[PDB]
């Protein structure tokens, strides 16, 4: 069947330059028009270019004109997006698209490549308690870290029903943070033990915290 | 020499009706495959190619397959305002490493009724 | 340029009743109109193309109908996986790759008052020098609800961010919860921190507070 793979992802300053490859396979690549269409942490999606069968037919969403190049290898069934002179607002899921027709509705997407841009430094979790009460909550704030993802479990994965893990928000320093919370009986605090474990491959990181109610 | 004639200048067609774009070959040598493309420059699109594509609302109105054949027309299907442009008809030649432009029609000039 | 215009933008639908979504478009675009769907944390599929066509794999769930600028997409038998945005995309003018506002489908279910909790920031933050106030709404439908912070009674602006989980795929509730972030400076310059919760579920506002001990 039809395949549309992209790659070439990853973290980038701005100012610095990354070249996303679409690999096509399933079809033949050099029949139909070919788009990039991109998409940031909970919007709309927004299309960012379109390139012709041939290759020398180019047109530009007005947020990339003068940095992003739209090309093609219709030998290896490649397409390509050049971005230069990137920025923060470039951050998105991008995905490469088919087009039924040359002026027809999208056939087919890709899988889509993350594309980060930020100044930031990798970075390990500071971890900080959400001290129970005085049913109960608890939880814990996961705070400061770079890149995404973190990981999060309580007591090794022992506790599970009626955990909340929150979607990560990027905070104006360029470093994420979200909170775990649990529910759980008032009459087991400070009998059981309420650890949650944090994990963050990217650094190499794995701190674990005992909650338990303030004095 | 081959020469491709596509015998219409305009065609006028409803919102919606099918267009037939006609065009002929006078030889057979050299072979190639006929594309045909909507525009002239490196900015054109491609509408189709006997070669190789799925083109899902364009049929051949003769069979492009059987050697002898020389008619190149076309017919594509629910016409709009998105369609309109200028259509040639257009040999390729040879093959090895690429297909290369040989010879273009006049165009087609496709339109669209209000 | 057509505009189209989505609607309605989020659209609840109890376990197993027909949804039914619609996208209009400013001037007439004949049957060119697709359909596609966006399940969180995926790409996009096609679903309808043509207006009335579903693309091969499609479940006989999903239908199409409509012409001229008044279109519907239908989905029969809604199961917690159709959860998802749904875009349309007209290809009747040039150019193709425009899409509507989207509509977001979600599962519907009775309404549940959140429950309402408050934590200050931990000591061991502030010897960092910030501090962060976590209010948690836990378990509630619908999503539509109000946090408020209040500082020593006073509304505060432009300090804070919320996040919510995705919809339960059990019992359809969601959570949600808003962080409060100022310095070790101003947090220690005022007194009573208070979040104030508007949901539909209470019959007045919930305000969880605390004081600086």
């Amino acid at each position: 069947d039809v395949q549309l793979v992209e790659s070439g992802g990853g973290v980038v300053r701005p100012g610095e330059s990354l070249r996303l490859s679409c690999a096509a396979s399933g079809f033949s690549f050099s029949s139909y028009a070919m788009n990039w269409v991109r998409q940031a942490p909970g919007e709309g999606l927004e299309w960012v270019s379109r390139i012709n069968s041939g290759g020398g037919g180019t047109d530009y969403a007005e947020s990339v004109k003068g940095r992003f190049t739209i090309s093609r290898d219709n030998s290896e069934n490649t397409l390509y997006l050049q971005m230069n002179s990137l920025r923060a607002e470039d951050t998105a899921v991008y995905y490469c698209a088919k087009q039924y027709d040359w002026n027809s509705f999208f056939d087919y997407w890709g899988l889509g490549a993350l594309v980060t841009v930020s100044s930031a430094s990798t970075k390990g979790p500071s971890v900080f308690p959400l001290a129970p009460s005085s049913t109960a909550a608890l939880g814990c704030l996961v705070k400061d870290y770079f890149p995404e993802p973190v990981t999060v479990s309580w007591n090794s994965g022992a506790l599970t029903s009626g955990v909340h893990t929150f979607p990560a928000v990027l905070q104006s320093s360029g470093l994420y943070s979200l909170s775990s919370v649990v529910t759980v009986p008032s009459s087991s605090l400070g009998t059981q033990t309420y650890i949650c474990n944090v994990n963050h491959k990217p650094s190499n990181t794995k701190v674990d915290k005992k909650v338990e109610p303030k004095s | 020499e081959l020469q491709v004639i596509q015998p219409d200048k305009s065609v006028l067609v409803a919102a919606g009706e099918t267009a037939t774009l006609r065009c002929t070959a006078t030889s057979l040598i050299p072979v190639g495959p006929i594309q045909w493309f909507r525009g002239a420059g490196p900015g054109r699109e491609l509408i189709y190619n006997q070669k190789e594509g799925h083109f899902p609302r364009v049929t051949t109105v003769s069979d492009l397959t059987k050697r002898n054949n020389m008619d190149f027309s076309i017919r594509i299907g629910a016409i709009t305002p998105a369609d309109a442009g200028t259509y040639y008809c257009v040999k390729f030649r040879k093959g090895s490493p690429d297909d290369v432009e040989f010879k273009s029609g006049a165009g087609t000039e496709l339109s669209v009724r209000a | 340029e057509t505009v189209l215009t989505q609607s309605p933008a989020t659209l609840s639908v109890s376990p197993g009743e027909r949804a039914t979504l619609s996208c209009r478009a400013s001037q007439t675009v004949g049957s060119k109109l697709a359909w596609h769907q966006q399940k969180p944390g995926q790409a996009p599929r096609l679903l309808i193309y043509d207006a009335t066509n579903r693309a091969t794999g499609i479940s006989d769930r999903f239908s199409g109908s409509g012409s001229g600028t008044d279109f519907t997409l239908t989905i029969s038998s809604l199961q917690t996986e159709d959860s998802a945005v749904y875009y349309c995309q007209q290809y009747y003018y040039w150019p193709p790759y425009r899409f509507g506002g989207g509509t977001k489908v979600e599962i519907k279910r009775t309404v549940a008052a959140p429950s309402v909790f408050i934590f200050p920031p931990s000591d061991e933050q502030l010897k960092s020098g910030t501090a962060s106030v976590v209010c948690l709404l836990n378990n509630f439908y619908p999503r539509e609800a109000k946090v408020q912070w209040k500082v020593d009674n006073a509304l505060q602006s432009g300090n804070s961010q919320e996040s919510v989980t995705e919809q339960d795929s059990k019992d359809s509730t969601y959570s949600l919860s808003s962080t409060l972030t100022l310095s070790k400076a101003d947090y220690e310059k005022h007194k009573v921190y208070a979040c104030e919760v508007t949901h539909q579920g209470l019959s007045s506002p919930v305000t969880k507070s605390f004081n600086r001990g």
